[PDB]
RNA sequence: GCCGGCUAAGAUCAAGUGUAGUAUCUGUUCUUAUCAGUUUAAUAUCUGAUUCCUCGAGGA
């Protein structure tokens, strides 16, 4: 006198939230309803298991605790005291349903560094310098997963280039908040 | 740890027909049955 | 002029965009809140103001991450907007429009009310100006309590928690303390009465009459 | 056997012994003492007149509930009075 | 070869009517007294003359070292009610983890009540 | 004990549920508290009385009238 | 595999996000994966960027191929003497061609591929159609100048 | 006269102890000059003991005190020191330091003491990492409204030690929660709120009875500072689980959310359809006028 | 934890030590088995029933 799994997902507007013990609560339908609701994390999906909540595993040898930036950059006056009040940033931070468990923890342009270390010199003031991948997309044709990527010499001008960057994607109102601090 | 093959779930098992009547162990083994690949090669025969 | 904001009786407001070329209208933004909505009122391009059955205001901004073009992590919508104003008035809204009272002044946020009532909400230019105003709702919380022992803290935080608003109903109870009670107050915020009294005035006369 | 009275409370005001003036009732605290405690007609009759909410000894100065109790609203149940059985 | 690690104190100069309970106050003042493990006494010596005569010298060991260095910058140069103390990190020259678990349980934050 | 006492006076305050609550029970108890929440607040009592075209009085007698056998009467 | 594109010759300073950074302008590179080693615990110079689809990959591997990137010859590709210390942006046909300058080859040459992604392991195994090829590419060979890597031919097995 | 002052504080008498502490209290507030800093570094270690008083004008005058004494000599030194006695005592001497602790870090702004207290919970060593959270705890129950400033620093510790394996470590940080919810309320703070109770939601299924005492009241402190409709949000799905264990939880927890702001549940109930036996839909909120 | 497994993944029943409290250690055993009832979200648990082979013995 009990539902099955196919059979209550037969009936509820929502299938994928049906479990396998939901056909053994003592109200299903109510159960899976508010399942459904358009809110309302779910329970820590722990109740189950048979290891008190904590995981012997995974490797938790780690560092003891990493201060934020702000913490290094009398012992500090008042102008240490506006560095801090400068520097201080927001943390990451998770949203209102996106609970903690065991082993949530674990899972056209380059950089400097990289063209210094490729061989690459510096963009010059009124030349051509190409990177060595740009004579292929100019002897085979523009790539056709990026048809809105520029290069200097091809679609882009000589005088364009500037620093590090040796490319722009150009895509082919009244944005201001309303009550803001002046 | 013959005491583990009873309180890990073992000595139960369950059988499904879109895997080739394949009969598998115990429910942690089970539940898990449906995202491996010998699942999804059952479905994909229905389409 | 590019997105759609509906309300909805129960849930608070969803953000839609009409793809011109493609003849689509898509969701890309709800919210994480349930809410009886009565009126909304656009403030600019990605804020809202919003009214409720239940007698609160609320505004909710979309995140700088929100992205328009789109073709649910709560059973919603992917991406959500976060709130960042409530206040209870205790009467029901069922008017919100933005606009400028008197010639030359500035932009206020005017309400109406099912019983009758007219007010606005201005915003703070300054961070001093909203220090001041906040001791003197701080201290006039304590030493002029309601009349029927209600926590004013706790009135407008009926439904949900006061958030980024200043009770200027309470704070103009101070033209209207004794004088001793007037000078334990005015003596903390290193100030006289009749300093306090036109401060409390220019915010006024600056908006509103 | 630590119950609270929990009865509805009256006109009479809570009292603190000599070792108990700084605390709180209800959760032991020390900071910021908020609303006088009250407690019912039982609690505050004969030789029950003046005496200690938490231990029964003879009282010297107001029980008061915390700021943090005060903001829940746990000085709203009834009497606070420490009775054992 | 141990250069620090040091969980001895020597006080040079003390009342020559000393007891043993006052100095042991004197040094709990500072923190936990390591105990003998197979035994009771706390590691505190008396230094003594050729007589029950007082030399004023006394011996200290700590459980830890934040507490010699505690009395280092607290105790020394400090007058006890007629004399003038002197503390220095104490000099040598010429069962077990049982009381030591104890002796570190001594330093807990269990829950009371 | 303290704690026992405290899952007595739970229990004792009307609205209150358990392991064993039914979908009728919670459901009733929600109806109750709003028909009362909307005797309480003037504001909401207006907007009702707007709506249906009624006098107060006449809506607060209904809602009284309801708070007998809201949703209708239990099972088996 | 298909829509992946497996990447050879990659230095000490190119990383795995550098690799999705360098590989956005050909395509859209989905995730980019690096095997690390057991005994030193980083990149062994192969990896894989797994695109969206299969002609960004296509274009990854034509244009991407034979570069020099971070001092070191990365190429892009579709996922008795030994060589070794090769480029991986040479095939067999390439191999062949090249080893048909010094000696003739007996057949086709095979290069060795690492058993979790199969472009290219680093040492490769040539026969000759006899000894006087073998000596010239000891002699000649062994030592000339690839592209972008220094190549070392050697006798695979000999007898005193 | 302070000299000839400091062997008094150490009298048995009640009105000695009283006046005497007024007085070097008097002295440190005006005439702070005139001594040196050791000698009011001794002093102030000395008071350390006085807060254990069996009277109250003892311990509000030595409170008083400390404050002076710390606000004279600078917070740095004395809360260097106050960290090496809080590692190195029994259990009430290392309670005095916390409160000692929270008093310099009220007179001189928590500013000044949040970041060698956050350096000391870097020690891998347990008994000092509790240490700090307790100190912690005590310093937002003291500081109440001045913590609004202060939450986004003290949360990747409290996600640390939320993760902890350590039951006093996830009680201790519970508690911390609690004190700081109840101490902002009404000031903005929902969002690291709303992340720190993802942190402390999965510990509702624990059996010991200290730590889920700490849960309870983290719960009811964030039921004010964040509102009742989150806790239902929290609640819907665990109310009717088949487990009992669950249900039972899960009931208490919305007993509690019950009992306080019944009247604001009534706008956030979710709504309930009509069956062929009763009717659940309440109607009149659907009017629209 | 190491390269699916090596029985450190769980329950239990007796005794010792000790705390304000939590606890800590030793012997164990672990049904290798089936059916019916209780019960558990499901396990679990508890409540009852159930000639052969080998070299005088052992195992099933
Ligand atoms: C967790 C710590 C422990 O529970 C510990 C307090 C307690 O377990 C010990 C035992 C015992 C008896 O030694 C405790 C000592 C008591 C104290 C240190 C408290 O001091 C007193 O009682 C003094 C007196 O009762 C009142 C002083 C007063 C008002 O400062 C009180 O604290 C406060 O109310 N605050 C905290 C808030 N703070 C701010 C500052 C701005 C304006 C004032 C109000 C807000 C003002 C001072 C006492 C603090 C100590 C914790
Ligand atoms: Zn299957
Ligand atoms: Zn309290
Ligand atoms: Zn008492
Ligand atoms: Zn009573």
């Amino acid at each position: 006198n009990r539902f099955t799994v196919a059979e209550l997902k037969q009936l509820v507007a929502r299938p994928d939230v049906v479990e396998m013990h939901d056909v053994t609560a003592q109200d299903p339908k109510l159960l899976v309803h508010l399942k459904a609701t358009r809110n309302s994390v779910p329970v820590p999906r722990h109740w189950c298991f048979k290891r008190k909540y904590l995981q012997g595993k995974r490797g938790i040898e780690k560092p003891p605790f990493e201060l934020p930036d702000f913490i290094k950059r009398d012992i500090d006056y008042q102008k240490l005291h506006d560095a801090f009040f400068k520097w201080q940033t927001k943390p990451k931070l998770t949203i209102h349903g996106d609970l903690y468990y065991e082993g949530k923890e674990f899972e056209g342009d380059l950089s400097d560094e990289l063209r210094i270390s490729l061989g690459m010199p510096v963009g010059p003031n009124a030349h051509k310098v190409p990177p060595p991948w740009l004579i292929a997309m100019q002897r085979y044709g523009p790539p056709p997963s990026y048809p809105n990527l520029k290069i200097p010499g091809l679609n882009s001008p000589i005088p364009p280039l500037y620093g590090d960057v040796f490319g722009t994607n150009a895509a082919e109102i009244d944005r201001t908040p309303w009550g803001e601090l002046e | 740890p013959y005491w583990l093959y009873k309180l890990h779930g073992l000595n139960i098992n369950y059988n499904c027909e879109i895997c080739g009547n394949y009969t598998y162990r115990g429910p942690k083994a089970f539940q898990r049955h449906f995202a491996e690949w010998r699942h999804a090669h059952g479905m994909r025969c229905l389409g | 002029g590019h997105r759609v904001i509906v309300s909805d009786v129960q849930e608070s407001f969803i953000w839609v965009r009409y793809k011109r070329n493609e003849n689509q209208l898509i969701i890309f933004a709800d919210d994480t809140y349930p809410r009886w909505v009565t009126t909304a009122s656009l403030l600019d391009y990605d804020t809202v103001a919003g009214a409720d059955k239940f007698g609160n205001i609320c505004v909710v901004r979309l995140p700088p991450n929100t992205n328009d073009e789109v073709d649910g992590l709560l059973n919603g919508a992917s991406q959500k907007a976060e709130v960042i104003m409530n206040y209870h008035v205790g009467e029901t809204v069922l008017s919100l429009q933005k606009t400028t009272l008197i010639p030359g002044g500035s932009e206020s946020l005017v309400y109406t009310t099912l019983s009758g009532g007219i007010g606005i909400l201005v915003p703070f230019t300054s961070h001093e100006d909203h220090d001041f105003f906040q001791h003197v709702e701080m201290h006039l919380r304590s030493e002029h309590p309601p009349l029927c022992g209600r926590d004013h803290l706790s009135f407008r935080s009926y439904y949900f928690p006061v958030k980024n608003v200043i009770d200027g109903d309470l704070c103009e109870q101070f033209n209207s303390m004794e004088p001793n009670k007037q000078k334990n107050v005015s003596e903390e915020l290193d100030r006289t009465p009749p300093e306090v009294s036109k401060k409390l005035e220019d915010i006024r006369t600056r908006y509103a009459f | 056997d630590l119950i609270f009275c929990r009865k509805q409370a009256g006109v009479a005001i809570g009292r603190l012994c000599e070792k108990c003036d700084g605390k709180c009732v209800i959760c032991d605290s020390y900071v910021r003492p908020c609303t006088l405690v009250r407690i019912c007609d039982e609690c505050n009759y004969g030789s029950y007149q003046g005496r200690c909410v938490i231990c029964g000894g003879p009282g010297v100065s107001d029980a008061y509930y915390c700021k943090e109790c005060t903001i829940q609203e746990k000085d709203r149940d009834g009497c606070p009075k420490i009775v054992n059985l | 070869v141990e250069e620090d690690r040091n969980t001895n104190v020597y006080v040079s100069g003390l009342p020559p009517d000393i007891t043993v309970d006052e100095f042991i106050q004197l040094m709990s003042k500072f923190g936990i007294i390591m105990r003998d493990p197979q035994t009771e006494e706390f590691k505190v010596k008396l230094y003594k003359d050729n007589q029950g005569n007082l030399k004023g010298d006394g011996l200290c060991c700590y459980l830890k070292r934040e507490s010699v260095e505690l009395a280092l910058k607290l105790l020394d140069e400090d007058e006890i009610r007629g004399y003038k103390l002197h503390v220095e990190v104490a000099k040598f020259q010429l069962d077990y983890k049982k009381k030591l678990s104890m002796q570190q349980k001594q330093l807990d934050w269990r829950p009371e009540r | 004990t303290i704690h026992s006492q405290l899952e007595h006076l739970q229990s004792k305050y009307i609205g209150t549920g358990h392991a064993d609550t039914t979908k009728w029970e919670w459901l009733v108890n929600q109806h109750r508290d709003s028909y009362c929440s909307y005797m309480g607040h003037f504001d909401l009592l207006n907007y009702f009385a707007i709506a249906e075209n009624e006098s107060k009085a006449r809506v607060r007698f209904n809602l009284m009238e309801k708070m007998l056998q809201p949703c209708g009467p239990p099972a088996d | 595999q298909d829509a992946t594109v497996y990447v050879g010759g990659l230095d000490e300073k190119v990383s795995e996000p550098l690799l999705w950074e360098l590989f956005l302008q050909a395509g859209p590179v989905v995730n980019t994966h690096m095997p690390k080693d057991r005994v030193t615990g980083q990149h062994q110079g192969y990896g894989f960027v797994e695109f969206l689809s299969e002609e960004d990959a296509d274009y990854a591997i034509k244009i991407m191929n034979m570069i020099k990137l971070y001092g070191k010859p990365i190429r892009v590709n579709k996922a008795n003497i030994f060589i070794g210390n090769l480029d991986p942006e040479i095939d067999e046909k390439l191999l062949y061609d090249t080893f048909s300058a010094f000696g003739v080859i007996l057949q086709t040459p095979k290069i060795m591929r690492d058993p979790d992604t199969g472009n290219s392991k680093g040492y490769a195994f040539i026969n000759f159609a006899s000894f006087d090829a073998s000596d010239a590419a000891i002699e000649a060979m062994n030592g000339q100048y690839l592209c972008n890597r220094p190549i070392t031919v050697s006798y695979a097995f000999k007898k005193d | 006269l302070l000299p000839r002052l400091t062997p008094i504080l150490k009298n048995r008498h009640e009105k000695v102890q009283e006046n005497c502490i007024d007085l070097v209290g008097r002295i440190a507030d005006r005439g702070a000059e005139y001594v040196s800093a050791r000698e009011w570094m001794r002093i102030c270690f000395e008071l350390l003991e006085l807060l254990k008083a069996h009277k109250k004008a003892i311990r509000r005058a030595t409170v008083n005190t400390f404050g002076y004494i710390a606000k004279a000599i600078g917070p740095h030194d004395v809360l260097a020191t106050l960290l090496n006695n809080l590692k190195v005592q029994e259990r009430q001497n290392r309670v005095c330091t916390t409160v000692a602790i929270a008093i310099v870090a009220e007179t001189c702004s928590p500013f000044t003491v949040l970041p060698a207290l956050m350096n000391e919970y870097r020690v891998p060593e347990l008994n000092v990492q509790n240490g700090v959270l307790k100190s912690l705890s005590f310093l937002f129950e003291y500081i109440g409204e001045m913590g609004k400033d202060y939450i986004y620093a003290v949360t990747p510790l409290l996600e640390d030690a939320l993760m902890d394996r350590d039951l006093v470590h996830r009680q201790t940080a519970s508690a911390v929660v609690q004190h700081m919810s109840l101490g902002v309320y009404g000031f903005g703070c929902e969002d690291s709120l709303n992340h720190l109770l993802n942190y402390v939601w999965p510990n509702v299924f624990e059996t010991s009875p200290h730590v889920i005492q700490a849960v309870m009241g983290a719960l009811e402190g964030l039921r004010v500072a964040i509102g009742p409709c989150r806790m239902l949000q929290y609640c819907l799905q665990g109310l009717f689980h088949p487990a009992r264990k669950v249900r039972d939880v899960y009931w208490k927890i919305y007993n509690s959310i019950y009992i306080g702001s019944q009247d604001a549940l009534i706008a956030h109930y979710p709504r309930i359809y009509n069956d062929d036996k009763n009717t659940y839909i309440r109607y009149e909120l659907d009017y629209i006028l």
